[PDB]
């Protein structure tokens, strides 16, 4: 390809943007102080910009450096990955919902499910995103419910579920919406420190006596907010796990 | 959902491909460019020939999200008398100065030199 490089932001260059297309551009990319317009070949423009030819896929460039995400006893695989090991495969294509498995919090949640989920448990996966944890819970023999306040991730979670041969409920909403489906034996919430702290008394309300709450999404420094709220709510602490800057705090109730 | 990047592209409806700009703009954060192509083309297989500003919000785990904005006055015309009082209410969720009538005159003035012709207020 060729690039026409123009100085300014899309909004500042607005007036002349249709001109660049008329000219034969395929796409505009706002970059630091410039708009890059992509063309097949140079074509001589009135717009005061400057041309660069650019290196020659991009398809086999993102794919190629994206690897199975190991979270024992699971591995999170994209559809084209292959795996020899004995890990339980969770097939999840990197798509438009968080929970592709390439984050610390997702992987700490997965490992924590293995340590806590007794066969038969009813599991509430609060903040389901790609549905990866609810799917993990069914793989472990638990009956799972994924809820998310964002309706856009739900068809995605259903589709990840279908590929992986399991069928957890998914519905729109939060804790409130989940309550008639419970109480639960296990709750796993990959969210963030403040949200948990606000939901603590209600995490209690959702769990049967004896159940566990596995909380993550929590930045290491923000952890006290959570240790505090959960202590307030009556929970008794279990292990903590960390990776990078994130913690998973487990609690029994 | 930790944000690593918010990419401002501008693209022809239905025409997104994995070639630049999409390839490198989302490729460099390791977002599935293919999902984006197919998703962006699906949500705009509609708008015919237009030019769609789209923000892509890429997250820490390589997943992303995308919002399309509404296209320019220009295409959004295709002369005309006053019905810009019918585009200038199909401009707002499409513009920036809820002066309802502060658009009309702008769009119109513009509308004209397009130039599709006048009969307005
Ligand atoms: N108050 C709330 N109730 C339910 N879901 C919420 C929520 N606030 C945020 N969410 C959802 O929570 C998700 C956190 S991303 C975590 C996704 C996935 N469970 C994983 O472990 O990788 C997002 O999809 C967001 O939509």
């Amino acid at each position: 390809m060729w690039v026409y490089r123009l100085k300014g932001t899309l909004e500042a260059l607005d007036p002349i943007l249709p001109g660049l297309f008329d000219g034969g551009a395929r796409g505009l990319w706002e970059r630091e102080g410039e708009v890059w317009a992509f063309f097949p070949a140079p074509v001589d423009l009135p717009y005061e910009g400057v041309w660069e030819e650019v290196g020659d896929d991009w398809l086999e460039a993102w794919r190629r450096d994206l690897k199975p995400a190991l979270a024992p006893p699971f591995v999170v695989l994209a559809p084209w990955h292959t795996w020899e090991g004995a890990e339980i495969p969770l097939v999840i294509e990197p798509g438009m919902a968080f929970g592709t498995g390439h984050h610390e919090t997702t992987r700490l949640a997965l490992k924590a499910l293995a340590r806590h989920l007794r066969p038969g448990d009813k599991v509430l996966d609060l903040g389901t995103g790609s549905g990866v944890l609810a799917i993990a819970a069914e793989k472990l023999g638990g009956k799972a419910l994924g809820v998310d306040i964002d309706p856009m991730v739900l068809p995605q979670a259903e589709a990840n579920a279908k590929r992986n041969g399991v069928r957890p409920r998914f519905l729109e909403g939060s804790l409130e919406a989940a309550l008639p489906f419970g109480p639960f034996d296990l709750l796993v919430a990959n969210l963030y420190a403040e949200l948990h702290a606000a939901l603590a008394p209600r995490y209690r309300e959702a769990l049967v006596p004896g159940g566990r709450a596995l909380l993550t999404g929590i930045l290491k420094d923000r952890a006290p907010l959570v240790r505090e709220a959960m202590a307030g709510a009556g929970f008794r602490p279990l292990e903590e796990a960390a990776e990078g800057e994130w913690v998973l705090l487990a609690y029994g109730r | 959902k930790k944000v690593v990047a918010v990419v401002k592209l501008q693209l022809p409806a239905g025409k997104a491909t994995p070639a630049p700009p999409v390839g490198p703009a989302l490729g460099q954060h390791g977002a599935n460019i293919m999902e984006f192509v197919a998703a962006f083309n699906a949500a705009t297989a509609n708008m015919g020939d237009a030019i769609v500003p789209v923000e892509i919000t890429i997250y820490a785990d390589r997943s992303f999200t995308f919002v399309t904005k509404t296209p320019p006055a220009s295409y959004l015309i295709r002369i005309t008398w006053e019905q810009v009082l019918e585009i200038a209410k199909q401009k707002m969720p499409d513009l920036n100065t809820t002066d309802l009538e502060a658009a009309a005159r702008m769009i119109a003035g513009s509308a004209r030199s397009m130039g599709v012709e006048v009969v307005g207020a």
